[PDB]
């Protein structure tokens, strides 16, 4: 072989196995993230695992927030995860100091993913095994969920998963768009937790998920408190 | 508007003799009108054998003492010897004549014992020209000093004169005159006269008060 | 001023399937002529012809600057250059020197490669472009050209008729201006061919 | 095998040991010993020069790199001369600059700044010279150690080099007696230890040893050939 | 212009002339010179147009990415150096006084002077621009210490408006903004509005 | 030059005079200064024409650019921004005054911006030789929420009074109405002066000028 | 700063035995207008050296920023050595002359003023560079007015004690209020001894205006 | 032969700057010092494109009667 | 397997070899702990004595970042001195930007992220040094951040680095830190820093003690000597 072990070099059958192998380190990491959007809400939910007592558990957080009205959640080494929020956030400046308006979240995922071709393309650099997926509101066309992975692929999706249990993850969220009703803030947020849940098969207690929503009401993104998230759930085991 | 050079004044004198070399400067620094400090001697000592005395912006002869005296180190680190008069003054000529564009508005007089064991004084334009000179003064004074050295020094002028070699004692005593004189007519001028005496045995600093203003 | 030093006149105008491009011949430094055979007419296509005035430097570095880029132009896109696209790469040559201008004055006369429609533009130092349906006019005499222009010129010249207002109003606008004159060339494109005559002037 | 692993600097081992690093540091063993040692008022630096042949004369193993500092190196000669033109710029530049002489403990932070840029890029080879620096500056006598791994060390006394160990033995039992020292004594406390690192039959002559001395009031000196008679003549006999 | 900033207990009212001025030709007479450098830090820009408005976006920009990465409310005190750094550094090319004041919670309302030339200096009470000669003793002799928020409201008003007559820069409506924890209030003071001083009337 | 703009209820109605002078000689007549920088923004400029025209073009590419990947009609504040940032970089050098007009999802936007990087949002700006009369026109009739007709009216009458007033300026006067539906570039707006009829005809008859040499060349029609 | 823009007058230091007192006024005047009036012209490079600036306020801002710093570094290096009052000069001296070589002229003129080792300093550095190290220093019209007063003092009696060294400024500073445009009453006063640096805050001169009734 | 050539260029090189910086002639040890600090840049010390990557392949003896008199200095690939 | 020989490279399931090996020289290195309690942050080094020769107070691991902040450092220490200087010279830049002590928590992402930019290139080899900062500023409160080589950083209420990281998370897991004063603390590192250690691997530590709190008003500052004696006492005496 050796046609692995460079990112430039093809595979005789053209498939650019370094890049491949960056989504599997998203999967090391061993959690998993995901985000649904409603009629008038995105949310983003992740499993947090602190692992041990002594680690304050404020500091560690997969959600950052890009920019006021545009927040992610970055699954995949954590490391390299910091990195892309900053140039996210350095980039979305750049754009209100450039163009005088915020970033549309589309055009957010373009450019950070544009950013990841980039390495994919020249040979000194790894690709950063990392997945962000945007959440935002944008006026014309209402809330958005882009997702842009290792290799530089930026589509927008109506709910999406990443880490360990994506595909069973998006097998639960396919069942439940398809039998379409629409979904409401609460049910946003609760499809979201019951398809972590029922994947995880966790029965998750406030502490473990991190939930992040941006809503037409309130478009600013906003990381809900244990207190909030613990709402929802006691009310997903009441019903 | 903003000038980079201002007269700082001050005078210095180099005499050589057959194996003493004497640089004598004042220690008053002047700018414009005022008197800036009334001790701030201008020579200043490169190595055993050698002296420097520089006249003109005190800012370049700051800058231009730290430059000779970090190439004398470097010198010495890279050839293991002293550098010896007639080196330093070919280096301080490239130096002045690297700011040949922007120049350091500085009159320089190296004056030191050569190699021979005789003294030797060189005296330096502001760009950098070198002439080994038995006696020379430069500074405010210039203008007033050398014509009385050359006709003492240099017996110039004078007829049916013997020519006699000049002695520490007699130059001591010429210095400290000359400058006697030019504290009375040279505003710059004045406060104090340090003389230096390179001999074989080394540098010796005697200090005499010349007229405050 | 810098553009009076060498001197010079450059006319074009558009008459009904016929434009007319013509110009002065002196090339003098100050107050001296040199030749008199100077040439400010340079062709950029078949059908196509620049005209430069100004300092004689800039009318030879701009004539030779832009046929380099034409010639690359046709054989990169095997096409013969439209008129309007000339003006606009001249522009462009002159607008990259915006600070230190070539000190030139063009003025662009063409038939359109297919339609044969009549193009006459100018352009000034910094490269602004100007297209007409009338005439344009260049160089140091030119207010004198543009009276004699504007009452000569009629809408839809026969060719015959057009060289002879172009070559009347050449003739009496030079002869008012001391550093332009000895001798004009008119060159007159028609589809079918390209007529060049050079009119009888003052010689002083 | 493992051979892998060994060819670069920029190569971590499967056990956390750069090999490279650890090879140059075996260069400073292949030089000849240097011995230096400190009292409260002086600071000494003894070297065993070699020689290529009888007609050839011994190589120099203590340098002055300013008045207050000087260096003993042991190991490749080219480092050497190159690491000591860096220090003596540095202090030339302080003197210019402050107008004070450079802390001898601040030079040295800077010989292992330079020092470490080698180790992590890939390129120009770690440097393999060990370098003691002896100078006595305000703060008092310092001894330092440099390893061609860019760590320092301060030092009651250390002896870099081939058979050093056994120096650094006489050192360690002979050291109390080192602080309260007169420049003779602790000279001659220093002839004694690098002498254990010699062959049994070689024995210190004025030709091989060569001693810096820098102290309160004696600027680092270098006494050489014929100037090291009067300590050595104290000395005694082998043991 | 005038631009003229007091610090109340609790934040700052900000106060600044309409005009901007051509030559003798007031090219716009309703312009905005408070503008927001953040959500609570705003500065009044005098001094060239071109130049107060290029900095000002600037630092809006490196205030806000900051305050995004340190996941905070920016200090007024930060606002000021970025702008002290910029004006200082290009000293020779920029042409502009800006006077940023703002509220942060811990030191509360602060107001901060940015003469040309790039010196920062906090002051209770700040006046800049061509106008501002002519207030510096109505400012002197009104200024009293612990004013509150309307009170120093009125006193802005009435010092720009003494400005705006004596100087022929300065002219138009006053605007005026009240920053604190609660929020920025701005109001558009004109015509009978305006505080009006009686004239002499020989 | 009289360039000069209006916000109406639901749109931007921006004017320009179409006369460039090189020096005290009219260079040319039917001139065009209202440029285009993209569908929903056209933009009137004035001080050096060649600058004016460059930097229009370059925003305007740089816009279509913008527009394509955004996928969204461009906002007329992004044209502010590239345009004031470009010009403060050249410090003035660049001498173009622009009036920048266009309706984005905001809304009705008009800005001026000055050659140093300066912009004013603005009811009504007019910039150029002729502004300072132009503008005494806006001051003097301009209503807020006033209809399109009224505003062509008011633009048309503001060009014209920098037409007649000012030297500089003079010759036809075009309109151009952007609104949130659609735009109408009407060039030609108003003839408001024409050329008086030649009395005598001077016409030259063939044979009138001499000609010492001639050579045809015979273009091969293909 | 090739132009001067807010500026401040006169920095006087004198040398008395056991360490220096530098004195300044508080005013930063935008030329003739006295737009500043509490800005403090003199700081605590560290324990042992104190500086004090006349000259554009700007560039007095960023010397302190920068020699600030180098302070800061050199103490978190913690190797027990620290920068002498001579040290502070030489440095400045090598800034200033730079920017004079550039053309870039840093317009303020200091004194460094310090105690350490037993040994009071008190050095002159202008914006072209000119450095000097003297008994008493006054910068500014100072020079021409309260040095020939310090100088008379201090040649009758070479060393001075802080009581009389700070009575002296304050008469110095009485001298420059009554016969200079740009001075301000409020002026700080702060004496490196071998304790440290203290800055006075506000100190005015009582000052005598029986020469009007004269008239 | 060919690295020699580079060798003795900069020490031809090096005694003439001396003589114009300092009017005196260099001694056999500092022209020796000299062109060993050209072979010792052959470790990739310094960052200049234009110095040979391998290290030099001549030794050369330089002799020449200096103020110690008559001098031999032995210079060798490494640059000692 | 030529999957971990560069920082470029992924193994085929998604490992990035070459920073895992760099973890792993964290271990080499002696023991490190740093506890943060309310009044501000103890940290404590166990600094072997390799040789009577080397002299005492010297060979520090404990480095002081900026005035309000200090570091400890575990792993290679070449590239910890290197870290210090990257950390130190962003402290400068954020005072002289942004006019103000760099918040801690901003002072560890940006050092973090130069550490990460290693590990993506493949010309530079990941930094093999483990450290932690830890500050205490009124506002901020007292913070304690450890940076791994791979640059992940987080906040710990305890934390421990080097070769008996785990035993010591063990001990330092029963302290209540959040409640206890910084005086108290100071013995209780010492007899963590004591029961870790190995005497009959490594034969004798010196233990370093640094402090950053209200108590030394926000200054680090390495503890008192006659603290330092007291704790090292209580230590011996709790071995028993």
């Amino acid at each position: 072989a050796g046609f692995d072990r460079h990112i430039t070099i093809f595979s005789p059958e053209g498939r650019l196995y370094q890049v491949e192998y960056a989504f599997k380190a998203i999967n090391q990491g061993g959690l998993t993230s995901v985000a649904v959007r409603g009629k008038d809400c995105a949310v983003i939910v992740t499993q947090k695992k602190v692992p041990d007592k002594l680690l304050d558990s404020s500091t560690v957080t997969h959600l950052f927030k890009i920019t006021e009205n545009i927040g992610c959640v970055m699954t995949g080494m954590t490391a390299d995860s910091r990195s892309q929020v900053q140039r996210a956030r350095y980039e979305a400046a750049n754009w209100k100091y450039k163009y005088g308006y915020e970033i549309p979240v589309d055009m957010l995922c373009k450019r950070i993913a544009d950013i990841s071709q980039v390495y994919t393309q020249n040979a000194e650099m790894r690709p950063l095994g990392c997945c962000m997926i945007l959440i935002g509101i944008d006026e014309e066309q209402g809330p958005q969920v882009y997702k842009c992975d290792p290799a530089g692929y930026y589509c927008g999706f109506k709910a999406t998963a990443a880490g360990v249990k994506q595909t069973e993850s998006t097998s639960f969220l396919e069942k439940k768009v398809k039998k379409k009703f629409d979904w409401t803030f609460e049910q946003t947020v609760e499809t979201a937790i019951t398809c972590l849940s029922t994947v995880l098969s966790i029965d998750f207690k406030p502490s473990e998920i991190e939930v992040g929503v941006v809503t037409v009401e309130n478009p600013k993104f906003r990381i809900l408190t244990e207190a909030e998230i613990d709402a929802h759930l006691v009310a997903l085991a009441e019903r | 508007r903003f000038s980079p050079y201002v007269f700082n004044g001050g005078t210095i004198l180099a005499i050589a003799g057959e194996d003493f070399a004497i640089v004598a400067s004042d220690t008053r620094l002047s700018e414009g009108f005022s008197i800036h400090t009334r001790d701030s001697p201008k020579c200043y000592k490169l190595t055993d054998k050698t002296v420097i005395g520089c006249s003109g912006f005190h800012g370049d002869c700051l800058t231009l003492t730290k430059i000779i005296e970090a190439r004398l180190k470097m010198y010495k680190h890279s050839n293991n010897k002293a550098m010896t008069t007639g080196a330093i003054a070919a280096m301080l000529s490239t130096i002045l004549y690297s700011r040949r564009f922007f120049p350091y508005y500085v009159y320089n007089i190296i004056g030191g014992l050569d190699e021979e064991g005789k003294g030797a004084v060189y005296s330096f334009d502001p760009v950098g020209s070198y002439q080994r000179d038995s006696f020379k003064a430069g500074g405010s004074a210039s203008a007033m000093l050398q014509p009385l050295l050359d006709n003492q020094v240099g017996f110039k002028n004078m007829q049916n004169v013997e020519h006699v070699p000049l002695s520490l004692d007699r130059a001591m005593r010429l210095v400290k005159d000359v400058f006697i004189s030019a504290a009375e007519r040279d505003v710059y001028t004045g406060d104090a006269l340090r003389i230096c005496i390179v001999t074989k045995e080394g540098i010796r600093e005697e200090t005499v008060s010349l007229r405050k203003d | 001023s810098i553009m009076s030093y060498n001197g010079g006149a450059v006319m074009a105008m558009k008459g009904k399937n016929c434009v007319a491009i013509a110009a002065d011949r002196r090339f003098g430094i100050q107050a001296q002529m040199v030749t008199t055979d100077f040439q400010k007419i340079f062709p950029m296509g078949d059908r196509l012809y620049i005209g430069l005035a100004g300092l004689a430097t800039d009318v030879q570095t701009v004539a030779q600057r832009l046929k380099f880029r034409l010639n690359l132009y046709e054989l990169k896109e095997g096409r013969q250059i439209k008129p309007y696209t000339l003006m606009s790469m001249v522009a462009n040559l002159l607008y990259e020197k915006r600070f230190g201008p070539y000190y030139t004055e063009p003025v662009i006369a063409g038939l359109d490669p297919k339609t044969f429609k009549p193009f006459i533009c100018s352009l000034d130092l910094i490269g602004c472009p100007m297209v007409t349906d009338d005439f344009v006019v260049s160089g140091t005499c030119a207010e004198q050209m543009y009276g004699m222009c504007e009452s000569l010129w009629e809408p839809n010249m026969d060719p015959d008729h057009l060289f002879e207002t172009i070559s009347q109003a050449m003739l009496n606008a030079v002869d008012r201006d001391a550093v332009s004159g000895m001798g004009v060339i008119v060159h007159i494109i028609e589809k079918d061919k390209i007529t060049t005559r050079t009119l009888k002037a003052r010689m002083d | 095998f493992r051979n892998q692993y060994d060819n670069d600097v920029t190569v971590w081992s499967p056990q956390g040991r750069i090999h490279q690093i650890e090879y140059a540091m075996e260069a400073v063993k292949q030089g000849s010993a240097t011995v230096g040692l400190k009292s409260k008022t002086h600071a000494v630096l003894v070297a065993l020069k070699r020689a290529q042949s009888e007609l050839a004369a011994h190589q120099k193993k203590i340098l002055h790199v300013d008045n207050h500092i000087g260096i003993s190196i042991a190991g490749l000669t080219a480092d050497a001369r190159l690491l000591c033109n860096f220090m003596r710029q540095e202090c030339l530049d302080s003197r210019f600059v402050f107008d004070r002489p450079l802390p001898v403990s601040r030079l040295v932070s800077l010989i292992g700044s330079k020092t470490q840029i080698p180790t992590q890029r890939y390129g120009r080879r770690p440097y393999g010279v060990g370098l003691l620096i002896a100078g006595y500056d305000d703060m008092g006598p310092h001894i330092f150690q440099t390893c061609p791994s860019a760590n320092y060390f301060d030092c009651r006394a250390m002896s870099i080099g081939a058979r050093s160990q056994s120096a650094r033995t006489y050192l360690e039992r002979h050291m109390s007696e080192f602080m309260e020292c007169n420049l003779n004594e602790l000279v001659k406390h220093g002839l004694r230890a690098l002498r254990e690192t010699l062959p049994a039959e070689q024995d210190l002559t004025t030709k091989n040893v060569s001693i810096g001395i820098v102290g309160k009031d004696l600027e680092f000196t270098i006494y050489d050939d014929d100037d090291v008679s009067p300590f050595l003549e104290g000395l005694e006999e082998r043991p | 212009t005038t631009i003229m900033a007091v610090q109340f207990d609790g934040g700052v009212v900000l106060g600044a002339d309409s005009r901007t001025t051509t030559g003798s030709y007031i090219a716009n007479r309703v312009t905005d010179k408070l503008t927001p450098i953040h959500d609570r830090i705003f500065c009044c820009r005098s001094g060239s147009a071109a130049d107060t408005q290029a900095v000002a976006d600037a630092v809006t920009y490196q205030l806000g990415f900051h305050s995004i990465e340190l996941n905070e409310p920016p200090l007024v005190h930060t606002a000021a150096s970025l702008f002290k750094e910029m004006c200082y550094r290009y000293r020779e090319d920029l042409m502009a006084g800006i006077i940023i004041a703002g509220w942060d919670p811990q030191e509360g309302g602060q107001v901060y002077s940015v003469p040309m030339g790039g010196m920062m200096v906090r002051q209770s009470f700040a006046i800049g621009g061509s106008g501002s000669s002519y207030i510096y003793g109505y400012v002197d002799a009104t200024y009293r210490e612990g004013m509150t928020k309307e009170e120093c409201l009125q006193f802005t008003a009435n010092a720009l408006a003494l400005a705006m007559e004596r100087d022929g820069s300065s002219g138009g409506v006053i605007r005026l903004a009240a920053i604190a924890e609660s929020g920025v209030e701005r109001q558009v003071l004109l015509g009978d509005q305006i505080p009006k001083f009686a004239v002499a009337t020989l | 030059t009289t360039i000069a703009g209006v916000v109406y209820k639901d749109g931007i109605v921006l004017g320009a005079d179409t006369r460039a002078t090189e020096g005290m000689v009219v260079a040319d007549k039917n001139c065009s200064k209202i440029h285009f920088i993209s569908p929903n923004i056209y933009c009137c400029g004035a001080g050096t024409a060649a600058d004016t025209d460059m930097t229009t073009q370059l925003i305007s590419s740089n816009l279509e650019l913008h527009s394509l990947s955004t996928g969204r009609l461009p906002r007329v504040v992004t044209a502010n921004r590239m345009l004031k940032q470009m010009l403060f970089r050249y410090q003035g050098y660049i001498g173009a005054a622009l009036v920048l007009g266009g309706v984005d999802v905001t809304g009705p936007h008009l800005y001026s911006i000055y050659p140093h990087g300066s912009t004013d949002k603005l009811p009504y700006v007019t910039m150029g030789s002729g502004s300072l009369a132009a503008m005494a026109v806006f001051e003097d009739k301009f209503r807020p929420d006033m209809e399109e007709e009224e505003a062509k009216n008011l633009v048309s009458e503001a060009i014209a009074a920098g037409i007649f007033n000012d030297l500089g300026s003079g010759s036809n006067i075009d309109l151009c109405v952007i609104s949130k539906n659609k735009l109408d570039f009407l060039r030609p707006y108003t003839v408001p002066n024409k050329k008086g009829t030649r009395l005598g005809r001077y016409r030259c008859e063939k044979g009138t000028t001499a000609v010492l040499t001639e050579k045809i060349t015979p273009l091969e029609i293909e | 700063t090739q132009n001067p823009m807010v500026t401040g007058t006169s920095v006087l230091g004198v040398k008395f035995e056991g360490g220096v007192v530098i004195a300044a006024d508080m005013l930063g005047s935008y030329g003739s207008l006295a737009r500043f009036r509490n800005i403090s012209r003199i700081m605590r490079v560290n324990n042992s050296t104190m500086l004090g600036a006349s000259g554009d306020y700007a560039d007095f801002q960023y010397l302190k920023q920068v020699l600030g710093q180098m302070v800061i570094d050199e103490e978190l290096l913690g190797d027990g050595h620290s920068y002498s009052p001579r040290a502070i000069h030489s440095w400045l001296t090598r800034a200033m002359y730079s920017r004079r070589s550039k053309m870039n002229p840093l317009w303020n003129t200091m004194v460094i003023g310090g105690y350490a080792d037993g040994e009071s300093f008190l050095g002159y550095v202008d914006m072209l560079g000119v450095a000097y190290e003297a008994p008493s220093l006054a910068t500014g019209y100072g020079a021409y007015l309260a040095q020939p007063l310090l100088r008379e003092v201090l040649e009758k009696q070479p060393v001075l004690s802080q009581t009389e060294a700070r009575d002296l400024v304050e008469r110095c500073m009485r001298v420059l209020y009554y016969r200079d445009a740009r001075s301000y009453n409020r002026f700080q006063i702060a004496t490196v001894t071998e304790k440290g640096v203290e800055i006075e805050g506000p100190l005015s001169t009582e000052t005598n205006w029986d020469i009007a009734h004269m008239i | 032969i060919a690295d020699a050539k580079t060798l003795i260029d900069k020490a031809r090189v090096e005694t003439q700057n001396h003589w114009f910086t300092y009017n005196e002639t260099m001694t056999v040890e500092s022209v020796t010092q000299a062109v060993s600090n050209l072979a010792l840049q052959f470790g990739e010390e310094d960052a200049d494109p234009g110095a040979m990557s391998r290290p030099f392949g001549v030794a050369l003896l330089f002799g020449g009667v200096d103020e110690k008199g008559p001098q031999l200095f032995h210079m060798d690939p490494s640059g000692t | 397997t030529g999957y971990d020989l560069s920082a470029s490279t992924f193994s085929p399931d998604g490992r990035v070899f070459q920073v895992e090996y760099a973890m792993k020289a964290v271990e080499n290195s002696s023991t490190a702990i740093g506890i943060r309690c309310k009044d501000g942050v103890v940290f404590g080094v166990e600094k072997l004595v390799l040789s009577k020769l080397y002299e005492e107070g010297s060979n520090k691991r404990l480095f002081n970042v900026d005035r309000h902040v200090g570091m400890a450092v575990a792993g290679l220490l070449a590239d910890a001195r290197s870290l210090a200087d990257i950390a130190r010279e962003e402290a400068s830049n954020f005072r002289s930007n942004f006019g103000y002590n760099i918040p801690l928590k901003h002072l560890a992402d940006r050092v973090a992220m130069y550490v990460h930019a290693y590990t993506l290139y493949s010309a530079v080899r990941p930094f093999g040094c483990s450290f932690m900062l830890g500050s205490y500023s009124v506002n901020d409160g007292a913070q304690l951040y450890m940076i791994d080589p791979s640059g992940v950083s987080y906040g710990y209420w305890g934390c421990a680095i080097g070769k008996a990281r785990q035993a010591a998370k063990t001990e330092i897991e029963k302290l209540q830190m959040k409640e206890m004063t910084c005086r108290d603390i100071v013995k209780e590192v010492a007899k963590i820093i004591y029961i870790v250690h190995d005497e009959v691997k490594d034969k004798a530590f010196e233990l370093e003690l640094s402090w950053v709190g209200e108590l030394t008003n926000g200054r680090h500052e390495i503890v008192p000597k006659d603290i330092r004696e007291e704790a090292e006492k209580y230590a011996k005496e709790s071995l028993k």
